[PDB]
């Protein structure tokens, strides 16, 4: 793809510091103030069972995949107006590189 | 004789664009080293610097605050309580070579108003003409408040910074920030689950959460919650006394009203104990890096 | 009736301060992937790019140019002459992604104008309006030049781009940038020592260095030089022509004649087959990043 | 120390991308474009023999501060207006970080 990949176990270090507080990639894991991540890939955004979304994450309606989620990520306020999760952005490349990269082989 | 008087003289030939390019490397070089501190970023450090150097201010005598910059020399960078405020310092250092003509106190409180701007905090009117001082100015130690301790000491604390009720529950809303860390003040963890983006989760978690008093590994106490997040005793005693209670509550539900009311009490915070000319130019209004395009 | 008119209209409510921001998103671009090409960057790639859109021109019946601009889909994406150019435009499709109003013929040819500047080089007038195109109108291949040609064959392929002896060796001036990849276009080296930052050194190369003419191991002829340097063809034809001979001398011992000839150039080339209208505001001067304290 | 300690291996791939080129690092070794660097830390501005500094890099005459001359790659014209040198500069401190580390000991 035009996003290449990167190191997973580098992505494993931003997941830990930037997203775990939030969220779980394991299946069948908890929710905490975000929704769990598990098969986020392929899925549509916000139909995570059981938790409340804004309004902003259905009447976006977009698949997950590894192109908008990087776009989401640089700017997560900007992609999705109304979006609850509070987040500064990944603002180097390789960082959202490596962070899709182990998030896509840890919600497969 | 009156208490000494701090006029706000501006650098010779600066002007509002200078400034700008000085917030511009501060907000670059924060989006630069994003790996300090597990990632957190150097966004709530250079928070607490800007509250630091200008919680040394003592309404009475006047003594202390941003203006003099003094906070670099033995006395008052090397005390208990300003323990990880080094690595604040460390930043600007760079910054300030490459900007020789700003004044300490200048830079350090506008590491303040960058910092919060760039962590999508409310925008804070920042004004400059801070002068460094002679070292003979420095303050003394023992002038900043106690983690440990109750709502009492906190309201008699803040007195003297000139500050009430209102200004010092919007204040507190900084303590969302970053994190207590046990090598330095001798408590350990954060107090929500976003540490380097500005918001009002610091209310919403202290009545929201359960907490319970637990003690850490320096033996300290400080207030726990199975979320993994923490509170200081000070914190605490703020849904503890009731007047201080309902701004808490109040805060929670109106996040605008939280921005709206901290920005005039950081600033407040940043220009105690500044005497400004009435030629002096309006409060500047930084424009952060996101409008800019970056 | 006549070749067709390529009116250019401003994007709905857009002024400076827009493209100001998508420079900066560029530039701030070239700043952060700096890896590229074995640490060279997308600057040469970028101005290359603007460069094969605005190649495609013809002024006979108007057809080409920066106005579709000629790139954006599929068939002329794979041509032998661009290979290489994909990278380009993976860079811009981000910046694109933030900025969807701004048309990709503007984009491609600002991004050609960002890496100018931002490689130290001159300032050069950026002009809005320029309008997407249907797939219908879609120039052909070998439009563009070939490398392995004699002075000759330079003269009469730039007089369809509406350029004359002077223009062609002010452009010429961009080949100090960046370097010939064997995989890519059947030739390989530098042309210089500096890759990454605009300069004369093109011109002082070329009639300072000595030049030998070797097989490459793509058994294409380049002229080689001893300290690992390189010219095309094309480019050794410029002192191979008695009336381009003088220039490229000129522009060796006068940089700033070279910069604003290649201002005017370089402007004239992404403008060609634009029809401006009266009411079009005038050309945009950007600020570099180094000026905004960036 | 005033500036940190980098790694030797990384600053060697950059010290021949962006400067082997231009320069050479052995005892005695020949000038290119730029200067000969053997023995540049404890040596001022331009007293290398051989080389022709355009006066402004005789100008400034300053000791390479550790500290300073990493601030020289900061912007290679702002430190010394009119200098000869051609190069982008190092706006990450990491990249430095490498580099002057691989500058100590290969200048021995
Ligand atoms: C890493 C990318 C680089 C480092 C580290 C240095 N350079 Fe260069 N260099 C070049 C020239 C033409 C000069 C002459 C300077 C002048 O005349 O003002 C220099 C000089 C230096 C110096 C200072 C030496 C002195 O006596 O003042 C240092 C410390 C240095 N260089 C380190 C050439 C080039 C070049 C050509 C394109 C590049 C890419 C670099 N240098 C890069 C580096
Ligand atoms: C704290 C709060 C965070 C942090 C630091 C991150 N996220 Fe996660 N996130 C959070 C919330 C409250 C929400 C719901 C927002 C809404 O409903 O509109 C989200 C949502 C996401 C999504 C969308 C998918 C979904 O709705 O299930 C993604 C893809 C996502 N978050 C990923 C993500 C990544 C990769 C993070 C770190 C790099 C990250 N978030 C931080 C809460 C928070
Ligand atoms: C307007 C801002 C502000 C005010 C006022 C403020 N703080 Fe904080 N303080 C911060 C921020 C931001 C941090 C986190 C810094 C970091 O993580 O590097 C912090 C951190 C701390 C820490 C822990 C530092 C460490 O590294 O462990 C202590 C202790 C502390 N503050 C004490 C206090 C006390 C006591 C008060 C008032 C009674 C107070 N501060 C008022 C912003 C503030
Ligand atoms: C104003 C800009 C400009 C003009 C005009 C121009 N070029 Fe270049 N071209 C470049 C730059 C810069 C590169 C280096 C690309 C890189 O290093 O990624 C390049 C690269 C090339 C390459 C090699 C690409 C590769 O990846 O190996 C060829 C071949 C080439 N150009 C042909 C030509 C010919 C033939 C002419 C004219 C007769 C010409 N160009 C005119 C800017 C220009």
């Amino acid at each position: 793809t035009e996003f290449k990949a990167g190191s997973a176990k580098k992505g494993a270090t931003l997941f830990k510091t930037r997203c775990l507080q939030c969220h779980t990639v394991e299946k069948g894991g908890p929710h905490k103030v975000g929704p769990n991540l598990h098969g986020i890939f392929g899925r549509h955004s916000g139909q995570a069972e059981g938790y409340s979304y804004t309004d902003a994450n259905i009447k976006k309606n977009v698949l997950w995949d590894e192109n908008n989620m990087s776009e989401y990520l640089t700017n997560p306020k900007k992609y999705i107006p109304g979006t609850k999760m509070a987040f500064g952005g990944l603002k180097k490349e390789k960082d959202r590189n490596d962070l899709i990269t182990y998030l896509k082989k840890a919600c497969e | 004789t009156t208490p000494l008087v701090h006029v706000a003289s501006v650098e010779k030939g600066r002007s509002y664009e200078d400034f700008q390019k000085v917030y511009n490397a501060i907000a670059l070089k924060l989006r630069e080293d994003d790996e300090y501190d597990n990632y957190i970023g150097y966004g709530p450090v250079l928070v607490r610097l800007a509250w630091h150097i200008s919680g040394t201010w003592d309404k009475h005598d006047n003594t202390g605050g941003s203006y003099g910059g003094t906070y670099r020399f033995k006395k008052e960078f090397n005390d208990p309580s300003n323990a990880g405020l080094q690595n604040g310092f460390k930043f600007l250092e760079p910054i300030h070579k490459e900007f020789p003509w700003i004044s300490s106190g200048d830079l350090f409180s506008l590491g303040g108003v960058t910092a919060v701007q760039e962590m999508q905090g409310p925008k804070i009117p920042w004004r400059c003409g801070r002068v460094d001082t002679p070292e003979d100015t420095t303050p003394d130690n023992g002038r900043l408040p106690d983690a440990d301790k109750d709502a009492g000491y906190v309201r008699t604390f803040f007195q003297r910074l000139n500050m009430n009720d209102r200004e010092v529950v919007a204040l507190m809303g900084a303590h969302a920030l970053g994190k207590t860390h046990l090598k330095n003040s001798g408590y350990e963890g954060p107090g929500g689950a976003a540490n380097n983006v500005f918001t009002n989760e610091f209310y919403l978690n202290l009545l929201n959460e359960d907490w319970k008093l637990e003690k850490n590994d320096a033996n300290n106490e400080q207030w726990d919650s199975k979320s993994g997040y923490m509170m200081l005793p000070t914190d605490y005693s703020l849904i503890q006394d009731p007047k201080y209670l309902s701004i808490v509550k109040e805060y929670a539900n109106d996040q605008d009203k939280f921005f709206k009311d901290f920005s005039k009490a950081f600033e407040k915070l940043l220009e105690n104990g500044i005497t400004f000319p009435k030629d002096a130019p309006s409060p500047f209004i930084f424009k952060t890096l996101e409008e800019q395009g970056l």
